[PDB]
């Protein structure tokens, strides 16, 4: 649901 | 006495800070800044992140905490690292030059009131009367993300653990470093700042949440923001 903020997280 | 992992702590925020925070955007133009004003938020969120995932213990959450701490902080952490470009000679962000400065004008035309914007400033204001040494800065950005009681955190207690050492961490600090009396209630000041960040989200999710029901505003937005602050 958080694709972005999981992408940045990484 | 500040142990070696307090110093360690200390030393590591201070450069994750000093990585992810520096004084490519829609031009400054009642909503004409919030193209310029949002785009500048985009990124002020990706720099939190940053910032965030550097935080000794923040790895060790699983990405669905990391993600609701993110969430429920980012405009908390944005509105506090502010503090260090907004001056008090004229009540405005300086970020440098007169194009990327910003008084209440400025930020009263991205479609927010005074309802949020007024008690922002009075914040800035009161955040620059404790005039915080940047280590108690950053540990104060720190403690604000990790903290056990945001909506939706499964291991409250690892977060707890998490936000204990970084208070602890922050009392030593005040105790060993701060000058008395500057240091007196010091970390409860620092504490209520918290709480009216707190304030501040919920003022902004009201607004923001009226606002973004207004497609043609939600349209001036970035992606990355409707993620983060919703649809
Ligand atoms: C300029 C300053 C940062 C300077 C720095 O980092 O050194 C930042 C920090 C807090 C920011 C405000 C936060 C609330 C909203 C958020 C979006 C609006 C949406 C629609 C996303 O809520 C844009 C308008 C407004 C008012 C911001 C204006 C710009 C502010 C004041």
């Amino acid at each position: 649901n958080h694709p972005m903020l999981m992408n940045l997280l990484k | 006495k500040l142990s070696e992992e307090q110093q360690h702590i200390i030393a590591i925020l201070l450069d994750a800070h000093h990585k992810t925070y520096d004084p490519d955007f829609r031009p400054p133009v009642p909503l004409s800044m919030l193209p310029h004003l949002a785009d500048l938020v985009s990124y002020s969120i990706q720099k939190v992140i940053g910032f965030a995932k550097m935080i000794p213990g923040f790895r060790d959450l699983t990405s669905d905490d990391q993600i609701v701490l993110l969430k429920s902080s980012a405009i908390e952490v944005i509105m506090l690292r502010s503090n260090q470009s907004f001056t008090m000679d004229d009540m405005s962000w300086d970020c440098g030059s007169q194009d990327y400065k910003y008084d209440v004008t400025d930020v009263s035309k991205a479609g927010h009131t005074l309802e949020l914007i007024e008690p922002l400033i009075k914040f800035q204001v009161g955040l620059k009367k404790l005039n915080l040494h940047e280590e108690e800065h950053v540990l104060l950005m720190a403690i604000c993300i990790v903290s056990p009681d945001r909506p939706g955190v499964q291991d409250a207690k690892l977060v707890e653990a998490i936000q204990d050492r970084l208070s602890n961490t922050l009392q030593t600090y005040i105790r060993c470093r701060h000058p008395p009396p500057g240091s007196h209630q010091l970390y409860a000041k620092m504490i209520q700042k918290l709480a009216d960040l707190r304030s501040l989200n919920e003022e902004h999710s009201k607004q923001y949440r009226s606002l973004s029901f207004q497609p043609e505003n939600s349209m001036k937005l970035t992606p990355l923001v409707l993620e983060v602050f919703g649809n």
